[PDB]
């Protein structure tokens, strides 16, 4: 049974590792957006102070 | 106040370089309280994806003297003038009736204590919600009835 | 049915302060699973019951997995977040186990999820009362790396912390920059100088803010997700131990 | 006196703004030490893991 | 502005058991109100503060 636990575990494993990227990908995305937006944030700040 | 001696049209080219170039025109600089903004927007260069364009009448109350200046700002209309993405050579007509918004006249340096001023603010919004604007002062006046 | 087990862990009957107090959650199983009696049951389990239970799953399944538990207070406080982690940890633990037909078959667990009285009285009631070497290699290989990796993950995690923490001054700098800016701009009456100087207040801050913003935007996202893995890892660490 | 006093006030501000700058340079550190060990963290496991993609 | 004050009371940082323990909520004012400084502020008030308040 103990064997089959290792097998399973491997199946799972491939699944975890695989999971992993994805989490972060999305992670990475949260970042990505935050940055572009940040430059946007500045841009509105600019627009205004042009408007000043 | 009677009709002004000079009432020039407001006409200008503005843009975000290599991205959006537009010529806008408004028929007068001075409008009476029940007058009409007749105008047009003309598109020279479009490299952005425009979701909509609106024309706004903004009221500014300016109180105080010198660095003692408080400015209160109120947005009295948001009038959509375009839905969707134009291309170059496209002309968008503006007809905005001022009688729908019950504005006060322009008041300038009243007893050297305050000013009430009106601005047309043209706003374009892109698909990603970015916002491109140009503000222009307009004088509002109360027409003497005959 | 086995994965088609539906679980809401809610109702954070978070028993109020004791410095160790234990949140009791509704565990609503809405379950179309035929490995769960009730099409809906709600039980209101407390942390202790689950941990045990989790262990029970461990106990009834001889090598046959048992993923990570309800969340640990071993770094947790009692935070809504922590308890949420617990809630989640369970949710997850549970989730998976349900989509593993076997762990989902633990009878204690049926009774547990489908009866509120805790794992304990259920648990009386139920008992009516390659060769060694590669694997060992493998294990150790495996292990060793994931201990290591973990350690990084903590380091990395601790990296998170920093950044967010060090949305520090930064914040204050540009927050006071803004004020600072303001500060002489207010001395300056010279209106049109006051205004810009002040305008520079806004900016710095606005920017500040954006800067300030970013931990929360991004860093935090990461810290969470990093954490998550570490959660699994801890749990599989257990997994292993079970195997031993 | 008006003059003395304003630039005396402004001076204490400029002394506070100066030390604000100091903070800002310090608060660029870790950050730096953080992203320098965050790189090593990610790098480290890329040399020990044998799955190319 | 006055009614146009926007309030979320969230984040039930419910300080865990003491038999009298006091939940601390985010109070996010997102406020277009010009009777509220911040267009957004969050404070994290505890029961006692409010009652007093």
């Amino acid at each position: 049974l103990f064997e089959d636990m290792g097998r399973l575990l491997r199946s799972e494993l491939d699944r975890f590792e695989r999971e992993k990227v994805e989490d972060f990908k999305s992670g990475v995305e949260t970042f990505l957006e935050s940055a572009v937006e940040a430059q946007k944030e500045l841009i509105e700040k600019w627009e205004t102070f042009l408007m000043q | 106040r009677i009709p002004p001696e000079l009432n020039s049209s407001i006409k200008m080219d503005v843009g975000i370089e290599d991205c959006l170039h537009i010529e806008f025109e408004y028929s007068k600089s001075k409008y009476h309280l029940k007058d009409v903004i007749v105008g047009r927007i003309y598109f020279l260069l479009v490299r952005l994806k425009i979701k909509h364009m609106e024309l706004s009448i903004i009221r500014r109350e300016t109180t105080g003297v010198a660095p003692n200046q408080y400015n209160e700002s109120e947005t009295l209309v948001r009038f959509e003038i375009m839905d969707g993405s134009p291309s170059r050579g496209e002309t968008i007509p503006i007809r905005l009736f001022l009688g729908g918004f019950d504005l006060t006249p322009t008041f300038r340096d009243v007893n050297k204590k305050f000013s009430t001023r009106y601005y047309l603010s043209l706003v374009l919004i892109d698909e990603d919600a970015r916002r491109y604007f140009k503000q222009s002062e307009i004088i509002l006046y109360r027409q003497p009835p005959e | 049915a086995r994965p088609t087990f539906h679980i809401t862990v809610g109702d954070p009957h978070k028993v109020g302060d004791l410095a160790t107090s234990h949140i009791v959650y509704s565990v609503r199983t809405k379950t179309t699973s035929k490995a769960y009696k009730q099409p809906e049951f709600e039980v209101k389990r407390r942390y202790r019951d689950f941990l045990w239970l989790y262990n029970t799953l461990h106990s009834n399944n001889p090598g046959v997995v048992v993923p990570p538990p309800p969340e640990k207070q071993a770094v947790g406080r009692f935070e809504s977040n922590f308890v949420e982690s617990r809630r989640a940890a369970l949710e997850k633990m549970l989730n998976k186990i349900a989509a593993h037909p076997t762990l989902q078959l633990d009878a204690d667990l049926k009774l547990f999820l489908e009866s509120e009285s805790f794992n304990i009285d259920v648990k009386h009631k139920e008992r009516k009362e390659n060769k060694f070497v590669e694997q060992d290699d493998w294990f150790h290989d495996r292990r060793v790396y994931l201990d290591a990796l973990e350690n990084q993950l903590k380091a990395l995690l601790k990296a998170m912390d920093n950044m967010v923490a060090q949305r520090k001054a930064m914040a204050e700098a540009a927050a006071d920059f803004s004020a600072s800016l303001h500060a002489l701009s207010t001395v300056e009456l010279s209106p049109t100088l006051s205004g810009p100087l002040d305008a520079l207040s806004e900016l710095q801050l606005a920017i500040r803010d954006v800067y300030e913003r970013q931990a929360q935007q991004d860093v935090l996202t990461f810290g969470i997700i990093i954490e998550e893995y570490i959660r699994l890892i801890g749990s599989v660490k257990q997994a292993f131990s079970q195997r031993q």
